[PDB]
């Protein structure tokens, strides 16, 4: 765990839809009318 | 550097925070040993 | 041909009057491509002062003395223009701006980090780019291999220790250690990569016996079950 | 691309599984994958070819 | 031109409604 070249890497080199679908399924799995 | 120098010289910044290591490297004495080298 | 370094070598050799770089039409004009206007503060200007002070005695064997005097006239003219601009700047100061502290803290840290060529954040394969990483690693290696070994420290907390003529306080080598830890960590960089290759290729070569969600998969469990099928005998 | 891997099989199952739940809420069109496979002018051309084969075999 | 300590540098340094209206209907 020794940062040695981690400075030089930073010097050189500077979804939601399916989560909403899964939340919609979790809301549809609460009431029997849907 | 000159602009930030003249801001301190003229505008009299009220805090000027001190952020220093409170140390500075110097050169120290070197001397060879007094016991002779055997071969 | 290092015309600014030949005068420094002649000053360090204490023999700048016997040759004086032999300034002629074929020697003083070949190393210059009028002196090229050096940009140092006093490391290359006092050498020109000594080079003028020595050659006052021959007074005709050197023809670049007029160019050196024109350079000194340009330096004096630039000094006078800088003093007039400093007077105009000190007379053109507004009375009140109330400069904040947070922007000052943002400027000072960035201006301190941009001195010694390190990375500063904003807060406002590929072998072509790996040689550029190795050239920055070797730059710091060659920079740390030019420091003197007789480096000592003096903090502002030693006054409570009462250092006598022969005391040997225990806060002398607080920076000599840190000047060697970096130098020997930049050399063991290829040493730790072998240990990392022996670790990652032993914790990730299996990846299906300790990780639960990869061994609880329908494809992986069926594959690990089906690779252990013993061959069927005949009759 | 001749062989399949673990990540390829998992991604194939996931892409075949998301598109089934994507059609119930009806937030995707999925009509270009319908009409290009049904192709009703190709279907009536198929019926005309079968009628032509009936006329040729009788 | 005085150096600054490292402890100060390290101290200073529409997709939601597309499913709800469909889940209410179906």
């Amino acid at each position: 765990s020794l940062p040695i070249e981690d400075n030089y890497i930073r010097e050189v080199v500077g979804s939601k839809l399916m989560e909403c679908v899964n939340d919609a399924v979790q809301t549809l799995l609460q009431g029997d009318d849907k | 550097k000159r602009i930030l120098k003249e801001v301190i010289l003229a505008k009299k910044v009220s805090k000027v925070p001190i952020n220093n290591v409170r140390a500075f490297p110097v050169l120290q004495t070197n001397y060879n040993g007094s016991i002779p080298v055997v071969r | 041909l290092q015309e600014q370094s030949e005068l420094m070598s002649t000053v360090m050799n204490n023999t700048p009057t016997t040759v004086a770089a032999l300034a002629a039409v074929a020697a003083a004009s070949e190393t210059n491509g009028t002196i090229p206007k050096p940009r140092s503060s006093a490391q290359l200007e006092q050498l020109l002062y000594r080079y003028r002070a020595i050659q006052n005695h021959p007074k005709e064997n050197k023809l670049e003395i007029k160019a050196i005097e024109d350079t000194f006239r340009n330096i004096s003219r630039d000094q006078d223009i800088y003093e007039t601009k400093l007077d105009t700047l000190r007379k053109s100061i507004d009375k009140g701006f109330q400069y904040d502290e947070d922007l000052l803290n943002k400027h000072l840290v960035a201006l301190q980090l941009l001195e010694k060529d390190t990375d500063v954040p904003d807060y406002f394969g590929d072998p072509d780019t790996e040689i550029r990483i190795s050239a920055r690693i070797s730059n710091r290696i060659n920079e740390l291999e030019r420091l003197p070994a007789n480096l000592g420290t003096y903090s502002l907390d030693d006054c409570l220790e009462f250092i006598t003529k022969d005391d040997l306080s225990s806060r002398m080598d607080t920076f000599k250690i840190k000047a060697l830890v970096e130098l020997k960590s930049l050399k063991l960089l290829t040493k730790q990569k072998s240990i990392r290759q022996k670790l990652i290729n032993n914790v990730a070569s299996q990846a299906h016996h300790n990780i639960p969600y990869l061994r609880d998969s329908p494809f992986t469990a069926a594959a690990q079950r089906s690779v252990q099928i013993r061959s069927k005998v005949i009759v | 691309y001749n062989n399949v891997t673990l990540k390829n099989l998992t991604a194939f199952q996931l892409l075949s599984q998301r598109e089934n739940i994507c059609e119930l809420l009806n937030l995707v069109e999925s009509t270009e994958r319908h009409n290009s496979i049904i192709n009703p002018e190709r279907q009536r051309m198929s019926l005309e070819e079968m009628k032509k084969m009936l006329d040729a075999l009788k």
